[PDB]
């Protein structure tokens, strides 16, 4: 194109590179904080899950009510975080809907409610916004657990789908089951558990719910901070690579226009 | 016959599959001690102070506000408190002021939910005062 | 005389009542312990209930003894 | 049952109130650490 | 008089019963303590049940003692 | 005159059998307190079972006193 | 006559053995209350076991009263 | 005859040993009920112990009646 | 001869101490059931403790029976 | 004489009152065992209450024995 | 002789005391079973307390039997 077009395009892409470098650095800082804060939350979550891990509970196959919770965030440019989470959500949703189970969906984050807006439009029971803006505390998990308990849906089985943070580059979408005291009480593996009324058990179930939601929130925050870091890194690298060719085009077009101008000037002088 | 003790607030951690000898906890049904082969149980805590004795005879006391305790078949105890602080991390004067404040608001039975909330606050502050004193 | 014989036979038979006391009060001080093991903070009120139970249970052993002495002297 | 369950609460709220009580009763220096970590920010959307 | 001696022995025996009611009251005030410790929020209702239990169990000791007195004086 | 004395002693011994009813009432009303404080939201059913237990454990005491009277006056 | 006198005293002493049945019924119906409070779901089977224990504890008291009536009338 | 007369009161005294026996039966079955409410999955095994239990608690108690009948009949 | 009658009545009264041991065996084997239901993983040790307690309970349930047979045949 | 014979009757029949204290000691030490299994870190306070309960319920058997002696030798 | 008959009666009656120790031993060794079902790690101290309670509740039945023998001999 003309030199003006190359000038404008190079300006815009230089601006893009600057902003993406900024986002990469800010996301790296946020990820560093989140990873520091996730070390104890991992121990906490594993402790919460221990009972269900080694006191084998399975919900009997004749319970209609299922729940799907999908953990994600609001801010975009996170990569395939929201995509993978929602894809797994809907895969499991359809799988369960084959067996004639009245599935419900809860999304923790705007991206999940948006993505699953077309399909599963009515199955939503509640979703939550203002996620990821700041690290998710335990108060956030307690709010989600409360708003689940109060909502007029006594689920029988549930699953929560989030992004287990493996490393800075690799995270794996994971699902974790969650049970209901209607199922806890009538599990044969729970007979050995002494001093268990049908009341301390509902308190314990509510606390376990808050626990697992908090754990999934912390994993999700770490995973997406890393994912945004890497996505911004790739974007900035590609922007710099584009600048590499665009500056050459700038220089060549400037030289060509200079030569043409000089040639036309000398032609005019020769003609007169 | 050894115990695998895990104990963590959401924010911090205190014991991570350690090897302690006894753990005394409050549990919304009593206040009991867990040892190397206690019978399996599940319980939820009340505001109290969990005392842990390590293999050597040293006692560490942590005030927990709420949570759960799981004693398992393999003698692996998991004690998850929503807020645990060592007793040196608490103001006696502030706690007593809060207790008297809550007792003063107890008169205002705004409703069953608010009556219950104020009574829970009074109970928690009572446990705080009794532990600090 | 046979009357001075009943003096002792009935009087002894009437102190069998004290067994009740010994039984009852034991249970009280049993439960207190158990109660104090479940809820140490209530030590004071637990002991208040316990002293009520002891007074009000051993009173009946005292009635047994009073009847025994009444017979012994009337 | 408990005197708060009969009031229509749940153990999550009970734990919230107890943790609030403790955190509000900390030393003036640890109060800053306690408050910042325990804040809530999540917001509902009606369905 | 044999009749007087038999009356006195009969009263001595009839008063043995109150041991059972003493034991029963011991059990009632032990269970009050245990129930209170496990649930201190119900002190009023628990103590009401305890009052009924004590009254309605000492009723039997009073039965025994009135029987002994009917043997002795009447 | 010996037979009257024997009737007195036999009735006084028979009337000792309400110690069991006293203890049974104590136990049932202690279990009521414990099993109510353990689960307060069943007050009605727990008290119904307590009343049934009282009736069934007091049949024995009233039987002891009945036979005592039958011995005295027959 | 020492024969009927001895019979009366013997029956009177024998009939006190239903104190055991009274206490046993009390214990059975305290345990039923406790269990039902603990596991309100099992109420049907729990009452079945409670009635079975009641019957077996009634057996021995009724048997003692049978021996008492037998001796008093033979 | 005093010997014939006293035998009756001896038999009556001896037949009171069934009291504690019946109380033991009651407590055995009370414990059975409580244990079943604690762990209704061992329903059978528990009962078995209970059987054993009261058998012994009855069997040993039954000795009293043996004695009683002896006093009445076999001198 | 009263001696030939005192022996019979003394035996009939000495053989009353078996009631306590009947109750004691009942209690040990009720505790066994509860304890095994609560923590079945360790049932052999519970049975061992139950057999020990039962042995001791018969020990005293049979000391009084031995004294009864002694004063009956010696 | 009838007097000393009745004296022996009463001495023998007044010691049975120690049975109640025996059962009371048994129950208090059982409750000590239970409440120490629950909360084994109060050992000292729990044994304090246990020994208080034993002494204060052995007082009953002491009283029954001192009566059963004073009946003979006074 | 009347004194020999009285010896027999007193010994036979005083023997009944050991019912208390029989019941107490039963209670102690049931509580040991339960308190062991809870905390096996305490086995040593639980059995130490159980044996203490056994011996020091035995003492009472042994006193009763001792005095029964004293009457029966001296």
């Amino acid at each position: 194109a003309t030199l003006k077009d190359i000038t404008r395009r190079l300006k815009s892409i230089k601006n893009i590179q600057k902003i993406t470098k900024s986002m990469k650095m800010v996301a790296a800082a946020k990820y560093a904080r989140a990873e520091r804060e996730l070390k104890p939350a991992r121990v906490y979550g594993v402790g919460s899950l221990a009972l269900y891990e080694k006191a084998d509970i399975k919900t009997p196959e004749d319970k209609k009510k299922h729940l799907i919770i999908g953990v994600s965030s609001d801010r975009g440019l996170c990569g395939a975080i929201h995509s993978s989470v929602a894809k797994q959500m809907k895969s499991e949703a359809a799988n369960l809907a084959a067996a004639g189970k009245e599935v419900k969906i809860i999304g923790v984050g705007d991206k999940i409610r948006s993505i699953l807006h077309r399909t599963h439009s009515d199955q939503f029971l509640v979703t939550f916004k203002e996620v990821g803006r700041r690290p998710p505390t335990f108060g956030d998990a307690s709010v989600i657990a409360l708003e689940l308990l109060n909502s007029g849906y006594e689920f029988d089985e549930g699953s929560i789908i989030f992004n287990r943070f493996r490393s800075v580059i690799s995270y794996k979408t994971e699902e974790k089951p969650i049970f209901s005291l209607d199922t806890i009480s009538s599990a044969e593996s729970m007979s050995i558990y002494d001093d268990i009324d049908a009341d301390v058990l509902r308190n314990y179930q509510e606390y376990s719910l808050a626990n697992i939601i908090y754990y999934s929130l912390k994993e999700s925050t770490t995973s997406e901070q890393s994912a945004r870091m890497t996505a911004m890194d790739n974007a900035s690298k590609n922007a710099s690579e584009m600048i590499d060719k665009l500056t050459l085009t700038f220089n060549r077009t400037r030289q060509a226009v200079i030569t043409k101008e000089l040639i036309e000037i000398i032609s005019g002088a020769a003609a007169l | 016959g050894q115990m695998s003790f895990t104990f963590a607030s959401p924010t911090q951690v205190f014991f991570n599959s350690a090897n302690v000898r006894q753990v005394d906890v409050p549990t919304q049904t009593g206040a009991f001690g867990i040892l190397a082969a206690h019978v399996p149980t599940l319980q939820v805590l009340r505001p109290g102070l969990v005392v842990v004795h390590a293999e050597d005879g040293t006692t560490s006391k942590y005030f927990v506000s709420s949570g759960s305790v799981t004693v398992n078949a393999d003698s692996s105890v998991q004690l998850l408190a929503e807020e645990a602080v060592t007793l040196d991390m608490l103001d006696l004067g502030a706690a007593k002021a809060n207790l008297e404040k809550a007792q003063s608001e107890l008169l205002g039975a705004a409703d069953e939910a608010t009556r219950a909330e104020i009574q829970i606050r009074i109970e928690a502050n009572e446990a705080l005062v009794k532990a600090l004193e | 005389d046979i009357d001075t014989a009943a003096k002792f036979i009935g009087a002894g038979a009437a102190t069998v009542g004290v067994a009740g006391s010994g039984a009852g009060i034991g249970t009280v001080f049993g439960s207190l312990i158990i109660g104090y093991a479940r809820n140490p903070s209530l030590k004071q009120q637990l002991f208040s209930y316990a002293i009520l139970g002891f007074a009000l249970s051993e009173a009946m052993g005292l009635f047994c003894l009073m009847v025994a002495f009444l017979i012994l002297f009337a | 049952v408990a005197y708060w369950r009969q009031a229509g609460l749940s153990y999550i709220r009970y734990s919230q109130i107890c943790a609030k009580a403790v955190r509000d009763a900390l030393k003036t220096e640890f109060k800053a650490n306690a408050m910042k970590t325990s804040g809530s920010t999540i917001k509902i959307v009606k369905v």
